């Protein structure tokens, strides 16, 4: 599938157009789109929730929903929360190329 | 594509609710004002304001 | 807080690929006649890539144009024309193929091929100068400007004897250089007779060609020409002397034209003096893969020497030795990073080197057969 | 450290710390040295 | 900065080949008689 670029409008096909898909999943929110509600990540509200163990259960279904939604060109492999620093949370997601 | 087809409904809905205003079945608001205005028919004051 | 909200990073760490130059870019040079039915001004490059190309814009009869009927009736590839204009003497056309600059600052005449990169995006990596490269001045300017390009200059030597041959080539030397001594005696379509060709062209034919059907690892050294039809001072091998006439000019590092009408190009010596560089073979191949890192690896200029970038760029060249090693053109490869030039002071700087260690596919040019009876099965015959 | 934090320096009030360390220098000149070597060429026998 | 960029160098650091001179070249004189058959000068070295 052959997309443009965001930035710059350069038609590219299998590298960025992969990466500027999920990159932006990850932070537009539900509603955000025009009359699609249901595009976008819970991501925007998963801040401020206390980090418990059952709060990465959610991150890693919201990572598989959001991307297993609108985005089936992308095999996720591993979504690890791997430091907790300041209230920042690391969580490390290693994504597959396809095409 | 969601903007050149949202806000061409937006500029559908004001054709739509420019020609009902101009319309005595459909009017309302400040617009049976200027239908009003041009027969010399006013809305009543049953109490003062 | 150093930043409250959602942060996607891109981290970027992944291996980059490799590509090759096309290895078969042809840089042509000879006169034309320059008028209404050519369309091309007498100094300025012209990319070609048709026979119909070099028609419309050198016009057909023009000494370029049948330069360009020898590469095209034989292969299919990207000539760099320059074509230069008829001088009076034939001392002062040697002096146009060569050329130099011009007093708007532009170069002339072969010295324009070095443009064929910054105006076409193809850098000629076959120099051919087809009848002017007898000529010592011509051949000599054309040998240091196929070290500006990492080119292979077509050489052809006069027509003249052998003893004439040999002498002339003892005058190079580099390892850039490829002598096809005996002339191609050709049919010319205008006079319905037989033409004498500088062959030199024709052997471009066969560098393009086997290119795109053996690989660039594979020499030239036993295809066919089709165009030709004769032989300027026929050349002897008859089955399997060391004493032949044409070996004695191979020996000398000279290709020839073997057979009946020489329809077979005889010779991968390239003329070197060293050995290591002898082969047509490892020269090509090894001006194609220091191209191909120079020009695939501009990405790694200011990324930072991290534990990720080191192992990211070896595997990244592993990656391109490996997709040529199952191609045919090396037998086994090394790259690793060098333990001893990566020091703490060399990493301060800004250096970092890696090793490509490597072994080209050497042409086999004498397959010996040691063929012998024994009696060991004598004794087979008893039960 | 273990020679500027002396007993003197602590009863000024002068504690040290040391904080060693290497930064990521830009690789500003890639260096790659190809050589054809005919080591593995006993290696077509079979 | 010695150089900014990306350097591609070849070491040319390995063993070279070493062949035969042929071994079987004759070094003729004896005499014969010039002419218009004889395509030689009577000084000259030809190589058959």
């Amino acid at each position: 599938m052959i997309g443009m670029d965001r930035r710059s409008g350069l038609p590219l096909s299998g590298l960025a157009h992969l990466k500027q898909s999920v990159e932006d999943i990850l932070t537009t929110p539900l509603g955000s789109r025009r009359m699609r509600p249901e595009y976008g990540s819970k991501l925007r509200r998963m801040v401020d929730m206390p980090v418990s163990e059952g709060w990465k259960s959610a991150v890693q279904a919201e990572v598989a929903r959001s991307l297993g939604r609108w985005e089936p060109r992308i095999g996720l492999s591993a979504v690890r929360v791997v430091a907790v620093v300041d209230g920042r949370v690391d969580l490390l997601l290693s994504g597959v190329f396809e095409g | 594509l969601q903007l050149a087809a949202y806000r061409e409904l937006l500029l559908r809905a004001r054709i739509n609710d420019a020609a009902r205003a101009v319309m005595l079945a459909y009017a309302s608001g400040a617009d049976l004002d200027q239908i009003g205005a041009g027969f010399n028919v006013q809305r009543l004051l049953i109490r003062p304001a | 807080s150093f930043f409250h909200g959602v942060t996607v990073t891109n981290v970027d760490i992944g291996a980059r690929t490799i590509a090759l130059p096309a290895s078969s870019v042809i840089g042509l040079c000879d006169v034309f006649t320059p008028g209404a039915q050519a369309s091309a001004k007498p100094n300025v490059p012209v990319l070609l890539t048709s026979k119909k190309d070099a028609a419309a814009a050198f016009g057909i009869g023009s000494s370029i144009y049948l330069a360009c009927e020898a590469i095209y009736n034989r292969a299919q590839a990207v000539i760099v024309a320059v074509g230069v204009e008829t001088a009076e003497t034939p001392e002062a056309q040697a002096s146009a193929v060569i050329g130099g600059i011009s007093a708007a600052g532009e170069r002339t005449g072969l010295q324009a091929l070095l443009d064929g990169k910054s105006r076409f995006n193809a850098q000629p990596r076959l120099l051919v100068a087809p009848g002017h490269s007898a000529q010592q001045a011509v051949a000599t300017a054309m040998d240091g400007l196929a070290e500006k390009l990492r080119a292979i200059a077509i050489l052809d030597g006069p027509n003249s004897t052998d003893e004439a041959a040999v002498a002339y080539a003892k005058n190079f030397g580099s390892k850039r250089l490829f002598m096809v001594d005996p002339g191609v005696q050709v049919w010319d379509s205008a006079t319905n007779a037989a033409r004498n060709a500088p062959a030199s062209a024709y052997a471009a034919g066969l560098f393009a060609w086997t290119d795109a059907e053996y690989g660039f690892w594979s020499s030239p050294s036993n295809k066919e020409i089709k165009g030709v039809t004769g032989t300027s001072r026929p050349v002897e091998f008859l089955d399997g002397d060391e004493t032949c006439r044409a070996n004695l000019l191979n020996n000398a590092n000279i290709a020839t034209i073997i057979r009946d009408d020489g329809y077979r190009l005889w010779g991968n010596r390239t003329l070197s003096s060293d050995s290591k560089w002898a082969f047509v073979t490892r020269v090509r191949t090894m001006d194609l893969v220091m191209d191909a890192i120079l020009a695939g690896h501009k990405w790694a200029v200011d990324r930072g020497i991290t534990k990720t970038y080191v192992k990211d760029v070896t595997e990244g060249l592993r990656a391109f030795m490996r997709d040529l090693k199952n191609q045919g053109a090396v037998i086994n490869f090394e790259v690793y990073a060098d333990p001893d030039l990566n020091s703490a002071s060399q990493l301060a700087q800004g250096k970092v080197y890696w090793n490509i260690r490597f072994t080209d596919v050497p042409p086999a040019e004498n397959p010996n057969f040691r063929v012998e009876v024994t009696d060991q099965w004598l004794t087979e015959v008893l039960d």
